[PDB]
């Protein structure tokens, strides 16, 4: 069937069909263009006219321009041939290395795995990051979310995790760049070539790359996430072998949707979002999951507008996760990195029956001394410290030490800390936090605990601080 | 027989109001195509509807009436571009407004071109020295980076960008062509007299010769103020793509967003959060992605951007501000409280950042500033907490001592950007501990004298640090001898 | 040719023209009215119809009523003939003194001066008011803004400034009442006759009056400022001299526009304001300026809705000023007048190379101690001053003495305060503040510094304290 553009407003394009009317979600190819311009059918307005969202800029389009129905939703390359390659929203290579010679293609819109396909198994995935491993440990094949306002550490954390988990990883990885920094994509790409995680010469690449950054119009940012998870699904199902899936940043999927919502004719919901925020999010998120056929360990960076976690975007995201790592500006501002909020990060596996009561109790003990200090803070800032008991102030000093022992020099962060990166074993984390709680370090100065790895370095720094 | 007014290449005004013309015809017009009104006035086709074209007017709409003729140009909006714009003041469309005549540019460029993708780029690594100690050490900028300058009115935002422009004169008058850096100052929504003082400031400093000034002032129509930023950015991409380096300042994007909101609401696009178009983020993300570092295969040139955002009541956490922060490769946050206490530049260290880090610094600067940002953040935390009279161990007392001294060394007056080897020299004296026993109120006088000293008698040391781009064991040994002795004399 | 009214809603009137449509901004004359009723074309709606804004009451208009195109925008009288006279939005005399017989008329609409016409000369204008001269000095031919919430002192301040600058001015002045009190207009008019700046018997008048007060409909209030500034533009160029322009209150311009916008069909912007807020203000403010042809020293009183400086109206106004005097309700309640916030008032002239390093350093010094005191006030609110370090007690003390020394009795407020007004010379202002900062008066009681002129009066008062 052939159509004719009857209207253009930004990324939203109305096309008219004399005969066959393409169904919602079908991909239409615009004729007369230097580069492939795809339109996705969103609605049937009536009178043989459909409303669509463009997957690239609409500058240059004219009313009356011809449009062809491909007779299906956007279909992209999937399989071993995508490894080491970079694709865009519509599965075209963007690494200037030629065609992606795959034997199969797959639609980026798919039904989510059924309830009978779910898995309940859950095992610890140690990261080497003290706060995470201790307070809200991640799980193999589980859903992990990293929340954070602008510039608090989301990306640095995901890059560190890729470094500590995906290099060792024997399966395959998928990284989806969704409405983020193009510079970050060129960064990551050369980073991975160096680590040999990506190989341009042989066929030993272990990671597939998909990108649609903030330089692209909304249609592309609204579907690139689907593109990336579509690649991941093939590895999970058509190979079973373990898959890692990293998304920076999936909020951008929701923001893209809101950029065009009013143009799509919707009445705004609260805070200027599309009335379909939750359902839009559900049909996408329910695809990012481990199943009986295979496992997917997902790590998604989640933007928090105006630093307000009650914002509908981030707020509707908590329900799709197994482990939440919440990052705070108030903590980053203090030089504490990673800026994890110890009183707002959680894990479904933080249970004595899963991690052992030693792990559980120390974590729980750390949370208690911190909530207690926090509740104390404003009081002593006014009446001073002198009114506290010797024990009440002994917790004030350990609380501050513990808060400092949660900070950590990331390997990936060397260019920022001026410190050599550090990786701490789980047992060493528990031990260290346990000892401080027990009082075995009340004589060392606070700064000894700041920006170090294992508790030994705290002792050694204290020595380096003495004289 | 007269077919000059067909409805494919021409149209007629259906109605006109508030810079919006609704046009009948123009059947063959393209989305985002420049059109022209009978009056000589230009406009842009934004809304392509079945019965009319929605046109945004680039000037005073009082000149348009119902029925006027509108003509296609066949061209997507673009502007003049090239070196002929250096030393000139132009409007959002590229027209001269300095009274020095026509710009004889030999090339043009689309204002809406998409930013370079992954392949054409390469990691930011070349220093973009502002010449401001606090910036160059704590929140370093590299060529092709984007770094936001944000803060309430009158906190010192414009000043950082001006000094930064003036600073390049070292390299622009130099012989090393790779070090050159052409400047672009985009004025949006400002008062014309303010822009004139500004260009008079740059002329007096002899920086106007390497700067392009793009001005869409308060009385310029909304669409003109909306375009301004994209126009100057194209002028910047000319350098970026022809093996050179350019620096752009958008002062400011708060006002550009207000104009976008005006134009968008008048086009009847339903308002979003805080009455702004639901796509304000994309307005700015799109623009700033155009600042980039190109790889050698692509000429190795670059475009560096310093956008400006004005906060209300020091609220960096609001919507507009967090949007833009979420785009840039860092931000410089300034507060009125610090500005009045004497901390100028009024930078808040914990809240500012650089996403490029030491990769944008010379080895020398990294050798003295490497751990200073985190340390100064911890210093401010413990300082607030110690006010609770609590007993202080030697460790915290030393941190306080060190923090208060460094705070003084990062103070800096206006209009005198420092050479990197000179910043390295004064940072060194503090970070190495030599000033821990000097009364804090003496640190500014010390620095002024110490610096004139090394510049007067230690040009070789300064020159070696600058040439090697580092502090050798030998250079290190000589600095120690200079500071300890000079200090002793100073405290005599 | 003639057109006809097809619709009327408040100040908005639609008119159809079968032949020849009148361009945007043109003035139309409604027929069948006892007094001149002007309609200003705002837009071409289509179908030979135009949407306009009335400059006076629309009661009595009927669908079908005839409307005439005057062939140009509203034009008013300008020149020496406006002096001592009072006119309204549309140039009509409202002082009952007969016709204004000028040789020149001018449209109240016009393009703002071009970039090449801007001036860059910076020269101080000493007011004799301590806070202003010290901390955020005014500039000859610069733009001055006086921000203030309800009844905080904007009018008193502008009047003191007229009393301290306009009187001792060689040139002419223009005062524009915009959306304010009519009886304030009556007081002003009679006050100027008394002082002779206005003369109804000779041609010595030095001030021209323009009024469109809070009794007027939106369209009028939305345009009176254009009218006032148009009279000042003439004196600026068509005489090549120095002009003073006083306006109370420019906020009313934006508020009036907000009223009609609600009827022009626009989708509302934040806080219900017109989407064109910034550009409406821009095309107007950019005309209020000094050029290479002549200078205008402007003083605009700026109202602050609900005392919220982040309100779009005020917040957008900051960008148009060379000096900003922000009045504070909390200061006024402390008895300190003028109620100027010493830390939120700025001047583009506060530069060592302009005012000198001594003046520059004394201002930075005052603001430094005020800010340090401010940072303490939080801890003082609960526990009080008695809990401060013997050192912080000291900054507190000097700060509080400085806050009061910034206060000063006005000549124009004598009629109700009962205190002789004062005018302190800039040299005397710097010195006084230097001495307090240096500690030379740590032994003098606070109250000695409150509501006086020069430093000597503080010591004297500290003596009458026996
Ligand atoms: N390092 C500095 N030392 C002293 N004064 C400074 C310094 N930097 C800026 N200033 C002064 O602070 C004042 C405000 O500076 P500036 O105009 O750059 O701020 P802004 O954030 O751009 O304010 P605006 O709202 O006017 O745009 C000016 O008088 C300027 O000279
Ligand atoms: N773990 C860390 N250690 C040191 N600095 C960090 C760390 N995480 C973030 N930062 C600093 O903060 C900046 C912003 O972090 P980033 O991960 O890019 O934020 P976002 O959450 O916005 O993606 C980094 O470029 C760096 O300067
Ligand atoms: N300089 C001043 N000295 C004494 N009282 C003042 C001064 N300025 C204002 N006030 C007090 O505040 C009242 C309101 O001042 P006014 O200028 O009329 O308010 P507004 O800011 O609304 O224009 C005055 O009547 C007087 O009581
Ligand atoms: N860099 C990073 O993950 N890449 C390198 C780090 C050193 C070891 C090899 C991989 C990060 C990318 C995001 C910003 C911070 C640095
Ligand atoms: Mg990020
Ligand atoms: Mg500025
Ligand atoms: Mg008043």
């Amino acid at each position: 069937t052939t159509g004719r553009i009857v209207a253009v407003i930004g990324a939203v394009v109305d096309v008219q069909f004399d005969e066959g009317l393409p169904p919602i979600l079908n991909a239409l190819e615009v004729q007369g263009r230097e580069t492939r311009l795809v339109l996705e059918v969103a609605q049937h307005l009536g009178e043989s006219t459909v409303r669509t969202i463009a997957m690239d800029g609409t500058e240059g389009l004219v009313r009356g321009q011809k449009v062809l129905d491909s007779g299906a939703p956007i279909r992209i390359p999937v399989g071993p041939e995508t490894l080491g390659r970079i694709m865009n929203v519509i599965g075209e290579p963007i690494d200037e290395r030629g065609p992606i010679k795959t034997k199969q293609f797959a639609a980026i819109h798919a039904e989510a795995p059924e309830f009978v396909e779910m898995s309940v198994e859950q095992e610890i995935l140690v990261t080497g990051i003290k706060v995470v491993d201790l307070l809200a440990p991640y799980a193999k094949g589980g859903k992990i979310g990293l929340f954070g306002g602008a510039g608090v550490g989301k990306t640095v954390l995901i890059m560190e995790l890729i470094n500590n988990v995906a290099k060792a990883h024997g399966g395959y990885s998928v990284f989806a760049g969704v409405g983020e920094r193009t510079r970050e994509g060129n960064d990551l790409y050369h980073e991975m070539i160096e680590s040999g995680v990506i190989n341009l010469k042989d066929a030993t690449s272990k990671v597939a790359l998909v990108y649609g950054q903030m330089n692209e119009p909304p249609g592309a940012r609204a579907r690139v996430a689907l593109t990336g998870l579509t690649v991941a699904e093939y590895f999970r199902d058509q190979e079973g072998q373990d898959v890692l899936l990293f998304i920076d940043n999936i909020f951008r999927f929701t923001q893209a949707g809101s950029e065009v919502s009013a143009l799509l004719g919707r009445i705004p919901s609260a805070v200027g979002y599309q009335p379909t925020l939750a359902t839009d999010m559900g049909t996408m998120q329910e695809r990012i999951t481990t199943t009986k056929k295979g496992s997917i360990t997902s790590v998604q960076a989640i933007y928090v507008p105006a630093d307000d976690l009650t914002d509908p975007a981030p707020a509707t995201t908590f329900a799709h996760l197994d482990a939440t790592t919440v990052l705070s500006r108030a903590i980053a501002e203090l030089g504490i990195y990673p800026a994890v909020d110890p009183l707002d990060s959680t894990s479904r596996i933080m249970d004595p029956n899963i991690v052992g009561s030693e792990h559980y109790d120390v974590a729980r003990g750390v949370q208690k001394i911190l909530q207690d200090y926090k509740s104390l803070q404003d009081i002593i800032a006014i009446l001073g410290m002198d009114e506290l008991s010797e024990e009440d102030k002994l917790t004030v000093s350990r609380a501050r030490k513990i808060q400092r022992f949660l900070s950590q020099p990331f390997q990936v962060a060397e260019v920022f800390t001026g410190h050599l990166g550090k990786l701490v074993p789980l047992k060493e984390t528990i031990k260290g936090f346990q000892q401080i709680l027990a009082g075995e370090y009340d004589h060392l100065p606070e700064q000894a605990f700041y920006m170090v790895g294992p508790i030994e370095e705290a002792v050694a720094k204290a020595d380096k601080l003495a004289e | 027989a007269d077919t000059s007014v067909d409805l494919e290449e021409t149209g007629r005004v259906l109605s006109i109001g508030d810079g919006i013309a609704r046009v009948h015809g123009l059947r063959n017009v393209q989305a985002e195509e420049m059109v022209e009104f009978s009056s000589g006035l230009k406009g842009m086709s934004l809304n392509l509807e079945p019965d009319n074209v929605g046109v945004v007017v680039f000037g005073n709409d009082k000149l348009i009436k119902e029925g006027d003729i509108v003509k296609r140009t066949g061209a997507i909006v673009d502007v003049p571009v090239g070196e002929e714009l250096l030393g000139r003041v132009v409007d959002a469309l590229g027209n001269a407004i300095d009274g020095k005549g026509p710009i004889g540019s030999k090339a043009r460029r689309r204002v809406g071109l998409k930013a370079p993708g992954i392949i054409p780029r390469i990691s930011v690594r070349e220093p973009m020295q502002t010449g401001i100690k606090a910036v160059d050490s704590l929140v370093p900028i590299g060529r092709g980076q984007r770094e936001l300058i944000i803060g309430d009115r009158q906190t010192g935002k414009t000043s950082i960008a001006i000094d930064t422009i003036i600073n390049q004169k070292r390299f622009n008058d130099g012989t090393d062509e790779k070090k050159k850096l052409y400047c672009i100052y985009v004025a949006i929504g400002q008062k014309r007299s303010t822009v004139a003082q500004l260009v008079k400031r740059l002329t007096d400093a002899d920086a106007m010769k390497y700067t392009i000034v793009v001005s869409a002032t308060a009385s310029d129509a909304a669409p003109l103020q909306y375009l301004a930023p994209y126009s100057g950015c194209s002028m910047g991409e000319y350098f970026r793509d022809n093996g050179k380096h350019a620096l752009i300042i958008y002062d400011d994007l708060s006002k550009q967003a207000v104009a976008y909101r005006q134009m968008s609401l008048l086009l009847r696009r339903p308002p979003g959060r805080e009455a702004y178009p639901g796509d304000v983020f994309y307005l700015h993300s799109r623009l700033l992605e155009r600042a980039a570092k190109m790889n050698d295969a692509f000429g190795g040139g670059s475009l560096t951007a310093l956008p400006v955002i004005e906060t209300q009541a020091g609220d960096v956490s609001a919507y507009i501000p967090t949007n833009v922060i979420s785009i840039t490769d860092g931000q410089i946050f300034l507060e009125t409280e610090l500005f009045y206490k004497g901390i100028r530049p009024a930078i808040n260290v914990g809240l500012s950042v650089s996403r490029v880090g030491s990769a944008a610094q010379t080895r020398a600067m990294k050798q003295v500033a490497g751990t200073m940002k985190l340390e100064l953040a911890q210093y401010r935390e413990v300082a607030a907490f110690a006010q609770f009279g609590s007993d202080l161990d030697a460790a915290t007392q030393q941190l306080l001592s060190r923090g208060v001294r460094l705070t003084e060394l990062l103070k800096q007056g206006q209009y005198s950007p420092m050479a990197i080897e000179e910043q390295v020299a004064v940072i060194y004296a503090g970070v190495r501990g030599y000033l821990d026993k000097l009364e804090p109120s003496k640190i500014t006088k010390f620095e002024n004298a110490f610096l004139s000293h090394v510049i007067s008698q230690h040009q070789a040391l300064l020159g070696k640090i600058r040439t090697d781009g580092k502090i050798s064991e030998e250079s290190d040994a000589k600095l120690k001898e200079i500071v300890t002795n000079f200090l002793a004399g100073f405290e005599a």
